């Protein structure tokens, strides 16, 4: 959800990282140029995207970490996004982190994910 | 229904994340009494006086 | 009690003036010509 | 990663629903009477019928008293307010003690009160006083989603200027309360300078004026010295009266009853709710004569709620009586009031017990022969004995890089420390008085 | 309203008597005592009359015998609008405030003054107010209009009723009340209400206050406050004699009126020398409430003194005082004041388990049961039988001790106590 971008924003401001954002609100013109800065070397170390509007066919090779916040239903378009960086120009290891809670949906989704192979997921409860 | 369904567990997913489930964090400041039980002897007082 | 904070509208609101208000219900209208005209010409 | 002082090894009573205590069950082991008495008295106190109850349990030194007095505490669950106290507390140098008696009374019986309260913020437009006497002043607060003008008082106009806000400023201003804080410069006047200390904020989210219910809880005795002192204020004025009286004072019995007046017509509104609680008072014999002839009074009053009170003490004279004997130091008029809570000593079985539940709070592992000399020493020479030398038995265990603690580790803890039997007969021979 | 759960006095409601002062066997639950029953009825009456001021009367018997109980259906059954001051003996013992200070100012605050005013108000339903700015034909220009159920016309303010309407936002529509005389305003609701008549009626305000209340509004540039925080700090005496000289010609001029009310003081015996000598003096004065007290103890030694009294008192305060005695309670008596307390906290009661809780009772105290009536029916909800039975009174007895039971057992195993020289023993071997 886009409702997040401005916490993160706020986040790395208030810890004074040196980021830059990319989502659907973002212009046509700049998204190009934005996406070639920082696959460029530079001194930006995080880089904020969207579920649908760049996590499918951009070719981010100078990040070496994916973070995802959630995945409801994640066959293949969240391995799209943490692929997104794993593309043909990386010489480094992929690293990708899930952030998962404890005692709480998210947990429960693992779970049953993990008990039945992570076929598909329709209703949740416990 | 599934909109149902859908829409409580997109309010939990949005509280899990951070607490914007409408994120009303009160300001604490004091309680809001104005009885002034002081206030009821001003008239006696004056009238004393 | 007493209210610390009141909206006040700009245009509105003036400290020289202050107005509150609340068979058939109709107000009384004199008839008389002598009277109307004594009202409009003076 | 977690401390543990003495407790923190009980959650609970951890009886049945029909009452009956198991034998091993939240962190406790045998005074099955005891804690079934003292689930009965949860029970009566979650009743709210009748108030003014007084009950003592009286036994040994390391009986658990002060254990079942935090028990039934936990139990109650932090809804139901609690004020732990010791007797020597009483005694203050500002106010007599029966004012701190009669506070303290006060301060255990809680109340739940709910509240709207209306909330003005965003960025000032404008600043324009009305002006002998201090005249009002215009804002022109403007929110992302609206804008509107307000009047103000006075005192909260002397509290703006006082925050030395200028136009463009986001300001937070509190209807209720007349609060006044100023956030931050809004966001826009970012690039204004170059170098500027002052620091930038956002435009607020929504409109101006917002209102929420809080249902806050407020104990009794707040409430009753607010209506007796004043309290914080941003304004010099109150500053002014909050310093003109610094010293606390003892509250006459008018002010407490237009309290409770004002309070039941809170309650007749429904808007509040009452909740009684549980006073504690450990060590009571340390108290004087004085304070129980007028505790007889405080608990035959209608709003007094349920006290407790621990003693281990037989046979003793009463402080302030040069003569009196009565049992734990309780002078016989009072006895008849309360009801006293029989306290036994453990045996072998459950001082072993103990330990083995206090090393495993300790994320500690003992061997069988090691718990076994624990446990024949508690019965040696005391309970709490044991339960202080598990710590170093610890370390010892740590500085020897092993992770279990031997029989080994324990001797020498026993030779590195001494019990109160140890250091009596060392003193008894002793060259100076050692 | 009077907000209150349960006390252990709340059953008694004013006292119980005949018109010839008899006192009933069983009369708003107050049982036994006919004696002190009478006793303290024509005190009541003597109160009530008003014509003896200054008097000395002392309550006496043994402990849970009719003693606080006694003074709280006096209070009861003396009513409202009169003064009553309870106040035990160990609160004069004050840090700040000297014992002579504190008890002079608890004489003064059992004595009530009845001060009656007339004033004149309007009041109704309010559905036009106009208000205009300065101008040179009129400094201020304001009518408003107040209709009542019976009326409706409209006033002219001139300037200060103005500036008091626009203090406040006074909005049509809502029940208001104007004081001419004073010049305030009050809003008593929204039309909530109805008018009634009239707008401007003749009516008295009546206001009752004591003499140490006034005292201390007269004592300070803001008195009053200090009647509530408690920081009156030794009232100088020529403010006394000048408030006594004023309430004289106030009486004398019909002004006000006087209520000699009652001052209750109870565990006299525990009050220091020097508060009584001053008492001796200060019941000898005009202005002086009756006085009653209460003492469990006999044959005792004075504080402050090292010599034994009888009663606890000096013999002089005595010779002031009269003495009422209270007798011990009996078994027919004991079932029937268990049974109104029953019925007080709402507790049904098997006739065998009131029996036995009556024999409980006549072995050990009232008190006792008293007490455990309350804590048996929790364990009658925990049978979930509404009743208490004979088997709940017993697991009672038995879970929660008497003092005989826990006296004995001290006895028996003192070496686990603390002994009074320190002696203690916590080890259970050798
Ligand atoms: N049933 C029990 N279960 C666990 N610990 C107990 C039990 N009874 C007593 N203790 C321990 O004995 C110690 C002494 O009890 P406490 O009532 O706190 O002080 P004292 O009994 O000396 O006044 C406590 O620290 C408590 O941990
Ligand atoms: N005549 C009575 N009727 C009902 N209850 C009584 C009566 N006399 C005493 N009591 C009970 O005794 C208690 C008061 O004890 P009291 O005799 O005042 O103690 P003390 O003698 O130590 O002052 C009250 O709780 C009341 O329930
Ligand atoms: F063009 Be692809 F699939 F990144
Ligand atoms: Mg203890
Ligand atoms: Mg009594």
């Amino acid at each position: 959800m886009t409702k997040v971008l401005d916490v993160l924003e706020q986040f790395l401001n208030y810890h004074g990282y040196l980021y830059m954002r990319l989502d659907g609100a973002t212009k046509i013109e700049d998204r190009q140029i934005l996406t070639e800065r920082f696959n460029t070397d530079s001194r930006i170390t995080v880089f904020i995207l969207s579920s649908r509007s760049g996590g499918l066919g951009i070719n981010l090779t100078g990040a070496d970490t994916v973070i995802f916040y959630d995945s409801d239903w994640n066959p293949a378009m969240d391995k799209q996004c943490q692929d997104r960086c794993h593309r043909i120009g990386q010489t480094r290891d992929v690293h990708i982190y899930r952030f998962v809670s404890e005692h709480t949906i998210e947990s429960n989704i693992l779970k049953k994910a993990n008990q039945k192979r992570q076929l598909d997921n329709v209703v949740i409860q416990e | 229904n599934f909109m149902s369904i859908v829409n409580c567990l997109m309010q939990l997913r949005k509280v899990c994340n951070h607490p914007n489930l409408f994120e009303v964090r009160p300001i604490l400041t004091s309680f809001v009494l104005e009885h002034c039980v002081a206030s009821d002897y001003k008239d006696v007082e004056r009238t004393l006086l | 009690m007493k209210a610390l904070v009141e909206e006040i509208d700009k245009k509105t609101y003036n400290p020289d003036i202050y107005f509150t208000s609340l068979s058939r219900p109709v107000k009384r209208i004199n008839y008389s010509l002598a009277d109307l005209e004594a009202r409009l010409y003076t | 990663v977690t401390r543990t002082a003495a407790h923190t090894h009980i959650k609970g009573l951890g009886l049945d629903e029909s009452g009956v205590a198991k034998r091993v069950e939240g962190g406790f082991v045998g005074q099955i009477e005891a804690r079934e008495a003292c689930g009965v008295i949860v029970d009566l106190i979650k009743a709210k019928k009748m108030s003014g109850r007084a009950i003592l349990l009286a036994g040994g030194p390391s009986t658990g008293k002060t254990a079942l007095a935090l028990a039934i505490s936990q139990e109650l669950g932090p809804k139901v307010p609690f004020c732990p106290l010791v007797g020597s507390e009483l005694y203050s140098v500002e106010v007599k003690k029966t004012e701190t008696l009669m506070e303290n009374f006060r301060r255990a019986i809680g109340l739940r009160i709910k509240e709207t309260k209306e909330v003005y913020e965003g960025e000032v437009t404008e600043l324009t006083p009305e002006d002998k006497t201090i005249s009002h002043v215009i804002v022109g607060l403007k929110s992302a989603k609206g804008t509107k003008t307000l009047r103000l008082d006075p005192t909260i106009y002397e509290s703006i200027q006082r925050e030395k806000v200028s136009i463009g400023d986001v300001i937070y201003i509190e209807a209720n309360t007349g609060a006044v804080k100023r956030v931050g410069r809004s966001d826009a006047y970012a690039t204004e300078f170059d170098l500027e200390t002052e620091e930038y904020v956002p435009l607020p989210k929504g409109e101006v004026h917002k209102k929420k219910e809080i249902v806050q809880d407020v104990t009794l005795h707040d409430l009753d010295v607010a209506n007796a002192r004043p309290q914080g204020g941003q304004d010099v004025i109150s500053m002014m009266g909050q310093l003109l009286k610094p010293k606390k004072t003892e509250i006459t019995e008018k002010l407490r009853q237009e309290v409770n007046k004002v309070v039941a017509k809170y309650i007749d509104q429904g808007v509040a709710e009452l909740i009684p609680g549980v006073l504690f008072i450990d060590e009571v014999n340390m108290l004087d004569i004085e304070i129980f002839t007028y505790l007889n009074k405080a608990l035959e009053s209608n709003i007094a709620p349920v006290v407790v009170l621990a003693s281990n003490r037989g046979m003793t004279t009463v402080r302030g009586t040069e003569d009196v004997i009565s049992p734990h130091g309780v002078p016989p008029d009072l006895i008849d009031r309360l009801l006293i809570v029989r306290t036994l000593p453990y045996d072998k079985d459950e001082i072993r017990t103990i330990i083995e539940r206090r090393a495993t709070v300790e994320r500690l592992q003992v061997e069988s022969s090691a718990l076994d000399l624990l446990a024949t020493m508690g019965t040696e020479t005391s309970l709490r004995y044991a339960l202080q030398l598990l710590a170093p038995c610890g370390i010892l265990a740590q500085t020897s890089n092993r992770k279990e603690i031997v029989v080994n580790d324990v001797n020498e803890a026993k030779l590195l420390f001494l019990d109160a039997k140890r250091s009596t007969k060392i003193l008894e021979t002793s060259a100076n008085y050692l | 309203k009077s907000l209150s759960l349960i006390a252990a006095h709340s059953h008694i409601t004013g006292l119980g008597l005949d018109e010839n002062l008899q006192p009933r066997p069983t009369s708003e639950g107050m049982v036994g005592q006919l004696q002190a029953r009478r006793a303290a009825g024509v005190i009541l009456k003597m109160v009530q009359n008003g014509t003896i001021a200054g008097r000395a009367v002392l309550v006496a018997g043994p402990p849970s015998t009719g003693k606080t109980a006694l003074a709280m259906g006096v209070s009861q059954s003396l009513g409202k609008d009169v003064p009553f001051t309870a106040i035990a003996g160990s609160e004069i013992f004050s840090l700040e405030l000297s014992k002579t200070e504190a008890l002079t100012q608890a004489f003064r605050k059992s004595i009530g003054i009845k001060i009656k005013e007339e004033t004149e108000l309007i009041e109704g339903e309010v559905v036009e107010i106009q208000i205009d700015r300065s101008i040179t034909g009129g400094h201020k220009q304001g009518k408003l209009t107040i209709k009542t159920t019976d009326m409706e016309t409209i006033y002219e303010l001139g300037n200060k009723m103005i500036d008091g309407l626009t203090k406040e936002k006074v909005l049509a529509g809502d029940v208001i009340s104007i004081d001419k005389a004073s010049g305030k305003i009050t809003k008593l609701g929204r039309s909530v209400q109805c008018p009634e008549g009239e707008l401007q009626k003749r009516k008295t305000v009546v206001h009752t206050v004591s003499l140490h209340e006034i005292d201390v509004i007269n004592s300070r540039t803001q008195g009053f406050l200090a009647l509530f925080t408690g920081d009156t700090g030794e009232i100088r005496s020529e403010v006394r004699d000048q408030i006594n000289t004023k309430v004289a010609e106030w009486k004398e001029e019909g002004k006000a009126e006087i209520v000699p009310g009652v001052l209750f003081i109870d565990e006299v015996h525990m009050l220091d020398i020097e508060c009584f000598s001053f008492i001796n003096r200060a019941l000898e004065d005009e202005f002086a409430p009756i006085v009653m007290m209460a003492t469990n103890r006999g044959v005792s030694k004075t504080r402050g003194t090292n010599y034994k009294s009888p009663h606890g008192l000096p013999l002089d305060l005595l010779d002031r005082s009269i003495i009422i005695t209270t007798k011990s309670y009996n078994e027919q008596e004991i079932k029937t004041i268990l049974s109104i307390r029953a019925q007080e906290e709402e507790v049904e009661l098997s006739s065998d388990a009131l029996d036995l809780l009556t024999k409980t009772g006549v072995e050990t105290s009232l008190r006792y049961s008293s007490n455990l009536i309350s804590v048996a029916q929790q364990i009658a909800m925990k049978r979930k039988n509404n009743t208490v039975e004979v088997e709940d009174v017993k697991r009672a007895y038995l879970l929660f001790l008497d003092s005989a039971r826990s006296v004995k057992y001290v006895q028996e195993n003192e070496s686990q106590y603390i002994d009074d020289q320190g002696n203690v023993q916590i080890s259970i071997a050798k």
